[PDB]
Formats: structure tokens, C-alpha cells, sequence
RNA sequence: AGAACACUCGUGUAGAGCAUAAGGACUAAAGAGUGCCUGAGUGUGAGCACUACUGCUUGCAUGAGGGGAAACCCGGGCCUAG
RNA sequence: AGUUACGGCCAUAUCUACUGAAAAACACCGGAUCCCGUCCGAUCUCCGAAGUUAAGCCAAUAAGAGCCAUGCGAGUAUUAAGGUGGGCGACUACUUGAGAAAGCGUGGUGCUGUAGUUU
């Protein structure tokens, strides 16, 4: 087969989203020992009253992480939802996305003042050549041959894990 | 009723052409001027030191001094029926040089062979002045390939 | 939504094409050139430095109306002629680069014999003569690119000074500054010489020795150690400032004309257009 | 977790913003962030708006002046009123 | 003859699909010890060559969209001067002069300056 044109992972993005005091805190620090990254607070972009958040205060907190990491952490959390992910859970655009009800599944223990919580994972599928796009001098859009489809997508996600996409 | 501000009624004027908005290009910073050329004011709306005030816009005159960005061109006015010259500061990216006396120095340099010429061999120069287009010339027709008209169209 | 209707394209505006490119910033060049009404005579040289993956290359540029002017170059990937093996873009070989750039003009003003070189030995801008000619003057063009403490944009421009050329700069920008203390210099000389790789290549040696192949193999298919660098170094920057390389020489590559593409005749696209309706019916 | 919460990928000539009328201006910015400073210095000339008052433009000299690697810029508020 | 560095005039150079490319370059690419900067060596900064023409840059193709030119529209629309011209007016004919636009047809699809490198 031709080198280069091989499916890589570039980036995990993980958040959650706990509105108030105290939670973010206890919330961070979960972040922190999941992947060894300070994470990134951040802001309510409108005021809703009904949903208990004003504007400019804070709501929520990501991390991503790249590279080796990233590996374990994917192969921790697809386990934790038993392989099993739904046709509408991948994009036009090679990416793919679920959610997880409950910390301690990834291992961590208790500890009853601390809580629980759910988190997002979202996942970025690349192959190389995307650094044209990106770096300061002389950027330009990628060639459609250098994309991910929706199908590849699903037949990497099929070989590595061996997972099952319903219909 | 109307007022009285320093850029008063410059909506049509002080604007960018279509498609031409954005800052100057290189040629108008590498232009040298020199004190005594003839000089064009074009405004540039989007650069704010150095405007003239409105009248001047489109006018040209001579270039009386030269400083590191900007310049002092000679005006004449009319006020209260009398002629009054006026003294305008204008920074070098609202100017363009005039082409106004383009013909004047090319007719110079045929003047400056002949007038020497004129020493040696004849006593005063025959000077190449301009003629007004004259009377319409004579022809002569071969007079095959006629082309007759005729009032045809009826125009309903 | 925006590219769905005719009106878009209508009313567009296109930048300048080195914009479209990402290779010029306008609002740099302008406050850069502009020319003084006052000072007629004056000529500015900018002192252009590019870096590749592959090579550092020092130009010499006057801004004239028309098209800027190169007076002279100088590149990393010439000091082949003096022996330099290894690390065409490395620190080193952009100081060497500088160096290079300098001697070739003050020998084309004919100031060579007047302002000697220099070997990195102090932080001072270079000095008029007096009862002599005047320094040949110049001005940093860094391009795109970042300026940040120890960025490889600045050891060319020390090169140049060192060579004898005259560049307004402030210290801030080289290693071995300190916020409120002297400039240590050994530091800066340390990196001109090679130091810095020196002590990268004997800590991998401890640490992982098939690491070490892969990431120096060049070096070790010329028996280069790390002890050996400080000797070509100095070897290298006498060379530089002793010798001449020959010059080029010009030839017509004309032939390789054969190459280039031809396009289509109307003729030919006529029947082409035509021959694809039939094959349609 | 809903019409409307946070995070991403692709398109995106301004459809946004620019405290305060209306017009003009602005896109690797003049908009949004981040760093440092108090030039919202000191003497003394020449001019523009129908030009007194007022507002602005610009010259030369100085500061044990500022910001920036530097070219450059700054004696209030992007320009036209307070 | 191309490329590459720095440019000039700023779409004949734009935007969308496809396809080609000897040499040398230009790139993607392999790491983070240091200088430097990030939630994140992705970007920026540094140290490198195991791979690759797939991408970008360059060039071709398309009864392509858009841009540029020219012919026609057309002596048409409008307009300066004039008369004891006409009309209840609204407005309009004539005499000596000046003179368009949109649409629609046809052709184009970057040109050049200084230096460096490659048969
Ligand atoms: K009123
Ligand atoms: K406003
Ligand atoms: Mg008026
Ligand atoms: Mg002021
Ligand atoms: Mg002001
Ligand atoms: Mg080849
Ligand atoms: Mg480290
Ligand atoms: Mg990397
Ligand atoms: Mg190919």
C-alpha cells in the first residue's frame, strides 16, 4: 500500500459542563488526573435565566490532549459504552462522537466529597499534510484526495476496535 | 438649514471608488518632489494627517517648499473681488505629479537646438510655434463606385 | 450562503497578489522604505534574511520604483566550498552566513581594508573611522517570522556586524541577556561555536543509543564527535574571512525548452466541443 | 440538555464591531485580546477653514522621554461637534 | 527555457471540479535536550534526514460562473443656442451644434524587473 494517505488520530476533546461554585473546582481536578494537563475554564456566551447562568460566568471545563495519550484514553472510554456507537454519531467530515454518565468507570477511586459526573469525548480523525492550512506563510486549503469521508471514518473505527456500527 | 464644519457636505467626495478601498501603494512613497514642479491634489479618504480642506481638491499649483512628508503648494482665491494667494500644507500621500506641462517641455527642447543654431548661421529663430487646424485640403476622385441615397426607410 | 449567488463574485475585491501568497506584510514594508523628502541621496539597504528547510540565504536589497534591486547574496549552501559538512540551517551556519554577506560588499565599496572583522567579542554597534570613509549602512528585514530571544533571524545579523557593517540593534534579543545584570558573553560565543549541540549529542550517548543513530546519522558518516566542533568552527570563520570562492559561470540552458506545455488552438477546442455532442446524441 | 448552556470541523469581502447623532474610514486592522508607559512633555516659529475668539495642520531646538530587535510612531480621544 | 528569494502594476491574476509534471530546488516529513511559547511542541521556537510525490506551490482542461477588450444597440435617449413656431395646459415639432447607457454578439484569460540555481 502507498505511504502517507493512513488514518491518525490529531486530537481528544473532553468537557464537562457543571454551572455554580464550588463544582467547577471539585470538577478540575478530575481533569487534572485524567490526563496530566491543566484544564481550560470557560464562559456563558448568552444569560438564561431558566438554565441558572448569567453571562461571562463560568460553566465549564475542557482539556485536549494529543498524541500517545490519546490512545489510552479512547481505547478506556469506547469499552466503557461496550463498543456500540449509532450511525449518527459520525459527521460529513471525519469525526465521530458519545458521552459517559459516570467518572469512576475510568478507574479513579471515589473519594465522597468530590461527586459525580459525566463527560464528553469527541474525537478528530486526520491524515498528512493538514499543516498547509495552518502554518503562518504560504497557507491554503487542503486537496480533497488529503480529507476524511464518513465512510472511512466508520471502516477505521470497524478494523481498530472491532466495535459494531448500527443502523 | 445648514452648517459650517470642517468637512461640510463630503459625502460624494472624501469616498473610495468601487473596488478600491485600502491603504496607498508603494509608488506613492518612492515619488522625490522638488521645489518649482506643478503638483495634483487628490484626497485619500482613508489616511487622516495631512488633508487640505475641500476647495482644493482637484486643483493643482506649484510647489513653493519641501519637508520630510509634506509639502507647501501656492493658491490663488477669489475673495471679496479681489485676488488673494493662499499657502496650503498637504501631506505627500493626497498629491500626484501634473502632466499639465508635458507639450510646453517637449516644445522647449526643439527650441534650445535652434535658438543656438540661430547665433552661427541665421541672426533669430524660426521658433516651431503651434498652427490652428486650417482650412479643409483639396482632393482628387477617380470617380468609379458610386453609392446612390435615397429616403427608402419609411419609418411607420 | 455567501457563495450560493452571482453578487458575491461581482462586488469582490482582490488583495495584492504577495497577500493572496502569505509572503509580504504591506504595513511593514511601507513603514520600512519610505522615502525621506529631506535627505535626498539617501539609498537604504534593507538586510533581507530567509531561512528554508534546506538553506539560510543573506540578500542585499535597495527599494527602487519598478522593482526592488539585489546588490549582494550570500548562502549557507556555498560554505560547501569551505568544507562545511553538516547543518546547513543550523545557528552556526547562520552566523557564518552573515559573515559571508558582509565581506562581499565592503570588498565591492573597496572599505574591506579599512573595517577588519571581528569575532563576537563584544555588543557594540560598529563605529565610524575617523579621517576615513564612513560604514556602510543597513537595516534588519525580518519577514514573517517571530521575533523572540534567540531566534536564528538575529546570529545572521550579529554575522553582518561582526563583518563590519553597520546595524542599529539592541541586546534584549541574544541568550546570555539578563533582565537587570551585564551581559554574559560566553554564552552567546558558546552557542556561535557549537556548543549547544555538543552537549545534546553527549547526553544521548548516555541515554539511548539507537535514539543517538537515528538522530545524528549524518554526523557519524562524517566521524564527527562532539569534541570536534570548536576546531572546524574556527576553521570555518578564517576561511571565510581569508579566502574567495571562483566565480560563476553562464550558460543556456535554453534547450530545456523542450518541457513547457502548449495550449489548445480554437480550432482544435471547436471540434472537440463538437465531437462531444455527438458521442451524446 | 429542550427553540435557546459548553466544546469541535468546514465555509464565511464584513452580512459584525468601532462608548455617545448622522455621514465617511478601517481586515495578517483602526475591530477582539495581551504586554509595557504616562507624550493627556518643555521652549519658540509658520499657516488653513469668508478667520477675531476657537479648532486643526505643520517647522526648528531641547529632555539623567516612552513603546519597539529595528526602520518607524507619540506634545489626548479614527476624521468631521461638546 | 522553467523554478526559487525580494519585488512592480493589483482578477486577462478570482472561484469551482478534474489532470499532468526530466533535473535542481520548494515542500510535506522525523524529534523536543536546550532558547522560546502554549489547556495542548497543533501554532510559534530550536535540533534533524528515515521516508513521499499523496498534498501545497507551478502548469494544462471545461459551448464553466466572474473579470478584461471590442462590435452592435444608435446618430437612438438626453441636451446648448434660436424664432411674433405650435398647444387651454401637460408638454412638443423644426433649424445650427454636442452626444450616452443597459442588454446582446465576438474574442481573450496575467504581463514584466534584479539576483541565485538547474542541460
Ligand atoms: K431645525
Ligand atoms: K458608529
Ligand atoms: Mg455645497
Ligand atoms: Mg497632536
Ligand atoms: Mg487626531
Ligand atoms: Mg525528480
Ligand atoms: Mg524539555
Ligand atoms: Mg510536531
Ligand atoms: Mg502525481
Amino acid at each position: 500500500e502507498n505511504p502517507m494517505n493512513k488514518i491518525k488520530i490529531q486530537k481528544l476533546c473532553l468537557n464537562i459542563c457543571t454551572g455554580g461554585g464550588e463544582i467547577l473546582n471539585k470538577a478540575s481536578k478530575v481533569l487534572e488526573q485524567l490526563t496530566g494537563q491543566k484544564p481550560r475554564l470557560s464562559k456563558s456566551r448568552l444569560t438564561i435565566r431558566s438554565f441558572g447562568i448569567r453571562r461571562n460566568e463560568k460553566i465549564a471545563c475542557h482539556v485536549t490532549v494529543r498524541g500517545e495519550k490519546a490512545m489510552e484514553i479512547l481505547e478506556k472510554g469506547i469499552k466503557i459504552k461496550e463498543y456500540e456507537l449509532i450511525d449518527s454519531n459520525f459527521s460529513t467530515q471525519g469525526s465521530f462522537g458519545f458521552g459517559i454518565k459516570e467518572h469512576i468507570d475510568m478507574g479513579i477511586k471515589y473519594e465522597p466529597d468530590v461527586g459525580i459526573f459525566g463527560m464528553n469525548f469527541y474525537v478528530v480523525l486526520e491524515k498528512p499534510g493538514i499543516r498547509v492550512s495552518k502554518r503562518k506563510r504560504v497557507k491554503s486549503r487542503v486537496g480533497n484526495k488529503q480529507r476524511v469521508t464518513k465512510d472511512e471514518a466508520k471502516n477505521w473505527f470497524v478494523k481498530k476496535y472491532e466495535g459494531i456500527v448500527l443502523g | 438649514v445648514s452648517s459650517h464644519g470642517y468637512r461640510r457636505q463630503t459625502r460624494n467626495l472624501f469616498s473610495q471608488a468601487f473596488r478600491k478601498h485600502g491603504m496607498p501603494n508603494t509608488s506613492t512613497y518612492l515619488t522625490q518632489y522638488a521645489v518649482g514642479e506643478y503638483v495634483d491634489i487628490k484626497v485619500n479618504p482613508a489616511i487622516h494627517k495631512g488633508m487640505p480642506h475641500k476647495y482644493y481638491h482637484g486643483r493643482t499649483g506649484i510647489i513653493k517648499e519641501v519637508n520630510r512628508g509634506s509639502v507647501i503648494v501656492l493658491f490663488n482665491r477669489i475673495l471679496a473681488n479681489k485676488t488673494v494667494e493662499r499657502k496650503v500644507i498637504v501631506g505627500i500621500e493626497h498629491i500626484r505629479k501634473s502632466k499639465c506641462q508635458d507639450e510646453y517641455l517637449k516644445r522647449l527642447e526643439i527650441n534650445k537646438k535652434i535658438i543656438e543654431e540661430a547665433e552661427k548661421k541665421g541672426e533669430v529663430p524660426v521658433l516651431f510655434k503651434r498652427q490652428p487646424k486650417g482650412p479643409k485640403p483639396a482632393v482628387e476622385m477617380l470617380m468609379n463606385n458610386i453609392i446612390e441615397l435615397s429616403y427608402d426607410k419609411v419609418e411607420s | 450562503d455567501n457563495k450560493s449567488k452571482k453578487s458575491y463574485f461581482q462586488r469582490f475585491q482582490t488583495k495584492k497578489r504577495r497577500r493572496r501568497l502569505c509572503k509580504t506584510n504591506y504595513r511593514r514594508r511601507t513603514k520600512l522604505i519610505k522615502l525621506d523628502q529631506k535627505n535626498v541621496g539617501e539609498d537604504k539597504s534593507r538586510l533581507v534574511v530567509r531561512i528554508t528547510n534546506s538553506k539560510v540565504i543573506c540578500q542585499v536589497v535597495k527599494s527602487h520604483l519598478g522593482g526592488d534591486m539585489v546588490v549582494a547574496q550570500a548562502t549557507s549552501a556555498e560554505l560547501k566550498e569551505f568544507g562545511l559538512k553538516v547543518g546547513f540551517t543550523n545557528y552556526s551556519a547562520a552566523y557564518a552566513t552573515g559573515l559571508l554577506c558582509a565581506r562581499k560588499i565592503l570588498r565591492m565599496e573597496k572599505l574591506d581594508n579599512i573595517y577588519k572583522p571581528k569575532f563576537c567579542t563584544d555588543v557594540d554597534v560598529v563605529e565610524d573611522i575617523e579621517g576615513e570613509k564612513n560604514a556602510y549602512r543597513c537595516y534588519l528585514d525580518i519577514g514573517l517570522s517571530r521575533n523572540s530571544k534567540g531566534a536564528k533571524v538575529f546570529a545572521a545579523m550579529k554575522g553582518a556586524s561582526d563583518g563590519g557593517i553597520k546595524i542599529p540593534y539592541s541586546p534584549k534579543i541574544f541568550p546570555g541577556y539578563n533582565k537587570d545584570e551585564e551581559f554574559d558573553q560566553q554564552k552567546l560565543r558558546d552557542r556561535i561555536f557549537g556548543k549547544e549541540v555538543a552537549n545534546y549529542m553527549q547526553l544521548l550517548k548516555k541515554e539511548d543509543e539507537t535514539k543517538f543513530k537515528k538522530q545524528f546519522s549524518e554526523y557519524i558518516k562524517q566521524n564527527i564527535n562532539a569534541e570536534d566542533l570548536e576546531k572546524m568552527y574556527e576553521n570555518l570563520f578564517n576561511s571565510i574571512v581569508t579566502k574567495e570562492i571562483s566565480k560563476k559561470e553562464k550558460k543556456d540552458y535554453s534547450a530545456l525548452k523542450k518541457y513547457k506545455v502548449m495550449k489548445l488552438t480554437k480550432e482544435e477546442r471547436d471540434a472537440r466541443v463538437q465531437q462531444k455532442l455527438v458521442e451524446n446524441n
